């Protein structure tokens, strides 16, 4: 074992697991999911005495993993995962998922043209997850046409600015609980324009962080066995956090 | 969103 030395001892045998998923979505204007995937990694931070043999178990039956490499120390086959981890922080596994992804937010855009002069836009977001969980760091980014003289917005939650240099309205919300709805309206004031070329309407995109794996993955157990030393599994202090963040998360209209 | 939960569940 060239990844972990042999004299390692800790008063407090403790490990930390991070499940870090980025969830990607391309959604049609009429709500069809055009494309969706999740990339994830499990990072482990372990302060464990000796040369312990852990078994990592999750609900891979109950979700479907489409492939994934592991860390050198993983013993290859419920065909569950086995290893002696390096001390400190390392990447346990990396994975991909396409089936049965929880799409934490739903974006519902509504767009109305007022002659040649104004666009009326309403955008609704819906959080799709347990009410006890908060999403945070939410941005909705609404692209505006190149011939935009100015923008008025109203929204009850958050703050929104027109950012002319980037041709987008950006709406930010610090936190938002599962199973809710929020909306923004904007009046976009148009300059006159070359009648011929139509507006090539980029999607509305989102940023967010959520405290669960959007793939549905959960950690069931991480079992520690070091059989020379006089600690056992139930002496180990175990922590998990899940951090699901948006990758490319777009809704067309 | 980035708080450690103690123990693993299912």
């Amino acid at each position: 074992i060239g990844w972990r030395r042999e004299g390692i001892k800790y008063r407090r045998n403790e490990l930390f697991l991070d499940v870090l998923e980025s969830v990607n979505l391309l959604m049609s204007p009429q709500g069809q999911v055009l494309s969706a995937h999740v990339s994830g990694r499990v990072v482990m931070k372990s302060y464990l005495s000796g040369m312990p043999e852990c078994k990592f178990g999750m609900n891979d039956k109950s979700i479907a993993i489409d492939d994934c490499t592991f860390h050198q120390c993983v013993r290859l086959s419920e065909r569950s995962i086995s290893f002696i981890p390096p001390d400190g922080e390392f990447e346990l596994m990396r994975y991909r998922t396409t089936k049965d992804i929880i799409l934490p937010f739903r974006v519902i855009p509504l767009v109305r043209e007022v002659g040649r002069t104004k666009l009326e836009v309403k955008v609704v977001i819906k959080s799709n997850f347990k009410p006890s969980l908060l999403a945070q760091k939410i941005e909705v980014r609404i692209p505006t046409p190149l011939n935009t003289s100015g923008v008025q917005v109203i929204c009850m939650k958050g703050k929104a600015k027109y950012k002319a240099s980037e041709n987008a309205i950006v709406w930010k919300i610090k936190r938002m609980a599962g199973m809710k709805e929020s909306q923004i309206s904007a009046e976009i004031e148009l300059l006159p324009t070359n009648d011929k070329k139509k507006w090539a309407r980029p999607p509305i995109s989102m940023n967010f962080e959520v405290p669960f794996a959007p793939s549905g993955l959960k950690v069931r157990y991480l079992k520690v066995f070091e059989p020379k030393l006089n600690y056992s599994d139930h002496d180990v202090i175990k922590w998990v956090r899940y951090i699901g963040r948006s990758g490319i998360y777009e809704t067309r209209c | 969103v980035e708080d450690y939960e103690q123990g693993l569940s299912g």
